[PDB]
Protein backbone atom coordinates (compact mmCIF):
# COMPACT_ATOMS: atom_id res chain seq x y z
CA UNK A 1 0.00 0.00 0.00
CA UNK A 2 2.55 2.46 1.13
CA UNK A 3 3.99 2.01 -3.39
CA UNK A 4 2.14 3.22 -6.10
CA UNK A 5 1.09 0.70 -8.91
CA UNK A 6 -0.36 2.17 -11.73
CA UNK A 7 -0.44 0.35 -15.51
CA UNK A 8 0.52 -2.82 -14.24
CA UNK A 9 -0.21 -6.62 -14.04
CA UNK A 10 -2.08 -8.46 -11.16
CA UNK A 11 -2.09 -12.31 -11.65
CA UNK A 12 -4.34 -13.57 -8.81
CA UNK A 13 -3.28 -17.84 -8.10
CA UNK A 14 -5.64 -19.93 -6.52
CA UNK A 15 -2.42 -22.11 -6.05
CA UNK A 16 -1.63 -24.65 -2.88
CA UNK A 17 1.56 -26.40 -1.44
CA UNK A 18 0.24 -29.81 -3.00
CA UNK A 19 -1.16 -28.22 -6.60
CA UNK A 20 0.27 -29.40 -9.52
CA UNK A 21 2.42 -26.37 -11.35
CA UNK A 22 1.07 -24.78 -14.32
CA UNK A 23 4.26 -23.23 -15.45
CA UNK A 24 4.13 -19.39 -14.98
CA UNK A 25 6.97 -19.13 -16.90
CA UNK A 26 5.21 -18.89 -20.10
CA UNK A 27 3.51 -15.60 -18.84
CA UNK A 28 6.18 -13.70 -17.81
CA UNK A 29 8.69 -14.07 -20.70
CA UNK A 30 6.16 -12.87 -23.56
CA UNK A 31 5.91 -9.82 -21.46
CA UNK A 32 9.44 -9.58 -20.67
CA UNK A 33 10.32 -9.90 -24.48
CA UNK A 34 13.22 -7.66 -25.65
CA UNK A 35 11.17 -6.19 -28.51
CA UNK A 36 9.63 -3.68 -25.52
CA UNK A 37 11.87 -1.29 -23.90
CA UNK A 38 12.70 -1.22 -20.01
CA UNK A 39 10.41 1.96 -19.42
CA UNK A 40 7.61 0.01 -21.47
CA UNK A 41 7.89 -3.17 -19.08
CA UNK A 42 4.60 -3.81 -17.42
CA UNK A 43 5.21 -4.34 -13.25
CA UNK A 44 3.93 -8.03 -12.48
CA UNK A 45 2.27 -8.28 -9.02
CA UNK A 46 1.55 -12.53 -7.85
CA UNK A 47 -1.21 -12.66 -5.74
CA UNK A 48 -2.00 -16.01 -3.99
CA UNK A 49 0.30 -18.32 -1.74
CA UNK A 50 3.95 -18.22 -0.98
CA UNK A 51 3.70 -22.00 -0.63
CA UNK A 52 3.13 -22.66 -3.97
CA UNK A 53 4.85 -19.43 -4.98
CA UNK A 54 8.29 -20.58 -3.73
CA UNK A 55 8.40 -23.91 -5.79
CA UNK A 56 7.80 -21.58 -9.22
CA UNK A 57 10.38 -19.19 -8.34
CA UNK A 58 13.54 -21.03 -9.95
CA UNK A 59 11.88 -20.21 -13.13
CA UNK A 60 11.08 -16.31 -12.25
CA UNK A 61 13.41 -14.91 -10.71
CA UNK A 62 16.13 -14.07 -13.69
CA UNK A 63 13.46 -11.77 -14.37
CA UNK A 64 13.10 -7.79 -13.81
CA UNK A 65 10.03 -6.73 -12.34
CA UNK A 66 7.87 -9.21 -10.87
CA UNK A 67 7.14 -8.79 -6.91
CA UNK A 68 5.10 -11.20 -4.56
CA UNK A 69 2.40 -10.24 -2.09
CA UNK A 70 1.23 -13.51 0.40
CA UNK A 71 -2.06 -13.97 0.59
CA UNK A 72 -5.52 -14.51 -1.16
CA UNK A 73 -7.05 -13.42 -4.41
CA UNK A 74 -10.85 -13.67 -2.64
CA UNK A 75 -9.88 -10.88 -0.18
CA UNK A 76 -10.33 -6.99 -1.09
CA UNK A 77 -7.59 -5.61 1.54
CA UNK A 78 -4.96 -7.66 -0.63
CA UNK A 79 -6.79 -6.45 -4.03
CA UNK A 80 -6.94 -2.65 -2.65
CA UNK A 81 -3.33 -2.91 -1.66
CA UNK A 82 -2.03 -4.10 -5.03
CA UNK A 83 -4.43 -0.89 -6.41
CA UNK A 84 -6.44 -3.25 -8.65
CA UNK A 85 -8.15 -0.06 -10.06
CA UNK A 86 -5.23 1.18 -11.54
CA UNK A 87 -4.06 -2.33 -13.37
CA UNK A 88 -3.66 -2.74 -16.87
CA UNK A 89 -5.06 -6.07 -16.78
CA UNK A 90 -6.07 -8.95 -14.41
CA UNK A 91 -5.94 -12.28 -14.87
CA UNK A 92 -7.29 -15.15 -12.34
CA UNK A 93 -5.64 -18.27 -12.93
CA UNK A 94 -6.85 -21.60 -10.85
CA UNK A 95 -4.31 -24.47 -10.00
CA UNK A 96 -7.09 -26.49 -8.14
CA UNK A 97 -8.65 -28.29 -10.93
CA UNK A 98 -7.55 -32.17 -10.33
CA UNK A 99 -9.14 -32.04 -7.11
CA UNK A 100 -12.73 -31.82 -7.61
CA UNK A 101 -14.66 -34.50 -9.51
CA UNK A 102 -17.27 -32.81 -10.66
CA UNK A 103 -15.99 -30.62 -14.22
CA UNK A 104 -18.83 -28.17 -13.89
CA UNK A 105 -17.42 -27.31 -10.30
CA UNK A 106 -14.05 -26.36 -11.24
CA UNK A 107 -14.73 -23.05 -12.28
CA UNK A 108 -16.14 -21.87 -8.84
CA UNK A 109 -13.14 -20.01 -7.14
CA UNK A 110 -12.12 -18.10 -10.55
CA UNK A 111 -16.04 -16.80 -11.06
CA UNK A 112 -16.45 -15.92 -7.47
CA UNK A 113 -12.74 -13.87 -7.89
CA UNK A 114 -14.18 -12.34 -11.22
CA UNK A 115 -17.73 -11.29 -8.96
CA UNK A 116 -15.91 -10.12 -6.16
CA UNK A 117 -13.71 -7.56 -8.12
CA UNK A 118 -16.30 -6.53 -10.55
CA UNK A 119 -18.37 -5.37 -7.35
CA UNK B 1 -23.42 -2.35 7.49
CA UNK B 2 -21.42 -4.53 9.88
CA UNK B 3 -22.20 -7.34 7.18
CA UNK B 4 -20.41 -5.36 4.96
CA UNK B 5 -17.50 -4.45 7.11
CA UNK B 6 -16.75 -8.04 8.13
CA UNK B 7 -16.70 -8.42 4.48
CA UNK B 8 -14.38 -5.51 3.34
CA UNK B 9 -12.09 -6.78 6.26
CA UNK B 10 -12.63 -10.30 6.96
CA UNK B 11 -12.42 -8.63 10.99
CA UNK B 12 -13.91 -6.34 13.46
CA UNK B 13 -12.51 -2.74 13.60
CA UNK B 14 -12.26 -0.82 16.79
CA UNK B 15 -13.28 3.13 17.10
CA UNK B 16 -13.76 6.22 19.07
CA UNK B 17 -16.72 6.40 21.35
CA UNK B 18 -19.14 9.01 19.74
CA UNK B 19 -22.59 10.13 20.55
CA UNK B 20 -24.00 8.68 17.56
CA UNK B 21 -22.61 5.44 18.43
CA UNK B 22 -23.24 5.52 22.15
CA UNK B 23 -26.99 6.10 20.74
CA UNK B 24 -26.42 2.93 18.98
CA UNK B 25 -25.86 1.04 21.96
CA UNK B 26 -29.42 1.61 23.02
CA UNK B 27 -30.83 -1.97 22.77
CA UNK B 28 -32.98 -4.69 24.13
CA UNK B 29 -31.84 -7.96 25.75
CA UNK B 30 -32.90 -11.16 26.88
CA UNK B 31 -32.78 -11.56 30.32
CA UNK B 32 -34.75 -13.95 33.30
CA UNK B 33 -35.81 -12.45 36.47
CA UNK B 34 -36.87 -14.37 39.88
CA UNK B 35 -39.69 -13.23 41.79
CA UNK B 36 -38.23 -14.29 45.29
CA UNK B 37 -36.68 -11.07 46.34
CA UNK B 38 -37.34 -8.58 43.37
CA UNK B 39 -39.93 -5.52 42.99
CA UNK B 40 -42.70 -8.33 42.04
CA UNK B 41 -41.86 -10.65 44.68
CA UNK B 42 -45.52 -9.69 46.46
CA UNK B 43 -47.25 -11.06 42.92
CA UNK B 44 -45.80 -14.15 42.77
CA UNK B 45 -47.62 -15.78 45.50
CA UNK B 46 -50.74 -16.91 43.99
CA UNK B 47 -51.21 -13.71 41.21
CA UNK B 48 -52.23 -14.13 37.62
CA UNK B 49 -49.81 -13.64 35.05
CA UNK B 50 -51.74 -10.91 33.44
CA UNK B 51 -50.85 -8.36 36.22
CA UNK B 52 -47.49 -9.20 36.40
CA UNK B 53 -46.94 -8.57 32.71
CA UNK B 54 -49.17 -4.84 32.49
CA UNK B 55 -46.70 -4.33 35.63
CA UNK B 56 -43.65 -4.60 34.14
CA UNK B 57 -44.58 -3.11 30.51
CA UNK B 58 -45.94 -0.40 32.25
CA UNK B 59 -43.10 0.73 34.79
CA UNK B 60 -40.47 -0.45 33.41
CA UNK B 61 -41.25 -0.90 29.96
CA UNK B 62 -40.15 -4.68 30.63
CA UNK B 63 -41.64 -7.42 28.03
CA UNK B 64 -42.64 -11.03 29.67
CA UNK B 65 -43.49 -13.71 27.06
CA UNK B 66 -42.49 -17.12 28.91
CA UNK B 67 -42.17 -18.93 32.30
CA UNK B 68 -39.25 -20.96 32.75
CA UNK B 69 -41.00 -23.21 35.87
CA UNK B 70 -39.74 -25.67 38.36
CA UNK B 71 -40.41 -29.53 37.08
CA UNK B 72 -41.59 -30.58 40.71
CA UNK B 73 -43.51 -27.66 41.72
CA UNK B 74 -47.41 -28.85 41.02
CA UNK B 75 -46.54 -32.11 43.06
CA UNK B 76 -47.55 -31.36 46.84
CA UNK B 77 -44.59 -33.29 47.73
CA UNK B 78 -41.18 -32.01 48.39
CA UNK B 79 -38.46 -32.64 45.85
CA UNK B 80 -34.90 -31.73 45.20
CA UNK B 81 -35.27 -31.55 41.45
CA UNK B 82 -34.30 -27.93 40.04
CA UNK B 83 -34.68 -28.81 36.48
CA UNK B 84 -37.30 -26.54 35.02
CA UNK B 85 -39.23 -26.57 31.91
CA UNK B 86 -40.57 -23.39 29.60
CA UNK B 87 -43.88 -22.16 28.85
CA UNK B 88 -44.54 -20.29 25.83
CA UNK B 89 -46.91 -17.01 26.42
CA UNK B 90 -49.35 -18.25 29.20
CA UNK B 91 -52.71 -16.49 29.13
CA UNK B 92 -54.14 -13.72 31.58
CA UNK B 93 -55.49 -16.26 34.59
CA UNK B 94 -52.18 -18.16 34.47
CA UNK B 95 -51.14 -18.95 38.03
CA UNK B 96 -47.72 -18.03 39.46
CA UNK B 97 -45.67 -19.71 42.09
CA UNK B 98 -42.64 -18.30 44.19
CA UNK B 99 -40.41 -20.48 42.57
CA UNK B 100 -40.56 -19.23 38.98
CA UNK B 101 -38.24 -17.56 36.51
CA UNK B 102 -39.76 -15.05 34.32
CA UNK B 103 -38.18 -14.13 30.48
CA UNK B 104 -38.23 -10.59 29.57
CA UNK B 105 -36.31 -8.47 26.98
CA UNK B 106 -35.11 -5.79 29.52
CA UNK B 107 -34.30 -2.20 27.96
CA UNK B 108 -30.68 -1.24 28.36
CA UNK B 109 -29.89 1.50 31.07
CA UNK B 110 -27.40 3.77 32.14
Amino acid sequence: AMTVLSGHVVVCIFGDVSSALIGLRNLVMPLRASNFHYHELKHIVFVGSIEYLKREWETLHNFPKVSILPGTPLSRADLRAVNINLCDMCVILSANQNNIDDTSLQDKECILASLNIKS
Amino acid sequence: ELEALIAEENALRGGYSTPQTLANRDRCRVAQLALLDGPFADLGDGGCYGDLFCKALKTYNMLCFGIYRLRDAHLSTPSQCTKRYVITNPPYEFELVPTDLIFCLMQFDS
